[PDB]
């Protein structure tokens, strides 16, 4: 029904049915019980060239970084699909007004994906290539500017983030969330997505006192994290346009060219 | 309109 335990459900199983990647995986595949070999560590240019060797087969006169660059947009234009399946699973979001669904999704996907790679990223590096690589966080933060900047704000996000200790279950809601928010800048039908917001925060806020009973504290931490996303994208989305202007053949994906359109 | 299509 309108239900909060149904809502929960519904917004976990949509949320294990539409994502490729979630932290229990993840958490199998870095104890190496997931495959009979663990993931590829790419930690130079050698095992970089290695991994793209086997794991795509298509790209050599373009430059190391731009081939790490094209890699970051197929894996955003991969998730964004994930989420817009994500989404059309949330209660009431079906139902809304097209051009409102399309605002929540623009300015939703980029807080969303950074949320989620927080559960592939440990201090040292992060998963890649649907659990099949490693990339070490030294080797990100030892490429030339202006691509070595990239991940580095999405790690330091995601050292605290992960610190929270949420799972997957908490997670499904803390998407929902940053989907379903009534002040994105177009949004028509405001009192609406206002409503459905209020219930996802609500069954959020319940879920993390059962889930989550020693840190009394956590749901406020949970709400700053959101408006601390909003600003992480904020900063990515200069640090592209630098990317756009000073950079020959880095030309973004149509898909993440419409997102990036008029954002902030 | 490419975001319009994913929504299909
Ligand atoms: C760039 N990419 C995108 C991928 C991707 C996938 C799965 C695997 C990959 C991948 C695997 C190895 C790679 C190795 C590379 C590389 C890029 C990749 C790479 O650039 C240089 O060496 O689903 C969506 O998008």
């Amino acid at each position: 029904t309108a239900d909060l335990k149904s809502l929960a459900k519904r917004i976990y199983e949509a949320y294990l049915k539409n994502f490729n990647m979630n932290k229990v995986k993840a958490r199998v595949i870095l104890s190496g019980k997931a495959s009979n070999n663990p993931p590829f560590v790419i930690h130079d240019m050698e095992t970089l060239c290695m991994a793209e060797k086997t794991l795509v087969a298509k790209i050599q006169n373009k430059e190391a970084e731009v081939r790490i660059f094209h890699c970051c947009q197929c894996t955003s234009v991969e998730t964004v699909t994930e989420l817009t399946e994500f989404a059309k699973a949330i209660p009431g979001f079906a139902n809304l007004d097209l051009n409102d669904q399309v605002t929540l999704l623009k300015y939703g996907v980029y807080e969303a994906i950074f949320a989620m790679l927080s559960s592939v990223m440990n201090k040292d590096g992060m998963l890649v290539a649907y659990g099949n690589g490693f990339i070490t966080r030294e080797f990100l933060k030892s490429l030339r500017k202006p691509f070595c900047d990239i991940m580095e704000p999405k790690f330091d996000f995601a050292m605290k983030f992960n610190a929270l200790e949420l799972d997957d279950s908490d997670i499904s809601l803390f998407v929902a969330a940053i989907i379903c928010c009534g002040d994105r800048p177009g949004l028509l039908n405001v009192g609406h997505i206002e409503k459905m917001q209020e219930g996802i925060v609500h069954v959020l806020r319940l879920h993390l006192q059962s889930n989550h009973p020693d840190d009394i504290f956590l749901f406020p931490k949970l709400l700053q994290k959101m408006a601390d996303l909003r600003q992480l994208v904020t900063e990515h989305a200069q640090l592209v346009q630098i990317i756009k202007k000073t950079e020959s053949d880095a030309a973004l994906h149509p898909l993440l060219q419409e997102i990036y359109r008029d954002m902030y | 309109k490419i975001l319009h299509r994913l929504l299909q």
